């Protein structure tokens, strides 16, 4: 995460992903409750420091506008195909 | 894409030109650009003979030529499905 803060181009920094299959489907899921624990000691350390602002989306569309214009976003999803819910099942169609 | 290094706010049209290519219905894109970036989009062109092509695309203000540059395009034969059964 701080490694981002180095490049100037890095205005707003988004993750997102499931919240409840990582720790449901690893090989030691109690693990990865520390883990999380870990993650938001260390995510406060940086937020301390004025290194990155740990907020809510909301905050961040009022506070950033959005200044670039983009006209035209193609079909697809994060899998970069609809494959998965038509075709890789033979009983799809 | 089109590159913006003015400090003001730009607005370009650009046309293609090439010995098969052909624009499917642009006779100028216009775009409207903000200082200090770029601006990319694509455009729809049909290609009507196979082999080494040649793109020309130029940069086009109040009808006159801005900037062009050429690129370099192999297009393929296309190729029919199996006989359905």
């Amino acid at each position: 995460v701080a490694e981002k803060w180095f490049d100037k181009n890095v205005k707003v920094l988004t993750i997102a992903l499931d919240g409840e299959n990582w720790m449901s489907f690893s090989v030691n899921p109690p693990l990865t409750a520390y883990f999380l624990d870990k993650m938001i000691i260390y995510l406060e350390t940086l937020s301390d420091n004025k290194f990155i602002k740990l907020s809510t989306l909301r905050e961040i569309y009022n506070k950033v506008p959005a200044n670039r214009i983009l006209t035209n976003i193609p079909t697809n999803s994060w899998l970069g195909t609809f494959r998965k819910w038509r075709g890789e099942v033979p009983q799809h169609e | 894409t089109i590159r913006n290094q003015l400090e003001k706010e730009i607005r370009v049209s650009f046309a293609i030109g090439g010995t098969g290519f052909s624009s499917v219905n642009n006779d100028l894109e216009t775009v409207k650009m903000n200082p200090n970036s770029s601006y990319t989009r694509i455009i729809p062109v049909k290609a009507k003979f196979i082999g080494k092509h040649k793109m020309v695309v130029s940069a086009i203000s109040k009808g006159l030529i801005i900037d062009s540059k050429i690129i370099d395009i192999n297009v393929k034969p296309k190729l029919l499905p199996n006989p359905r059964l």
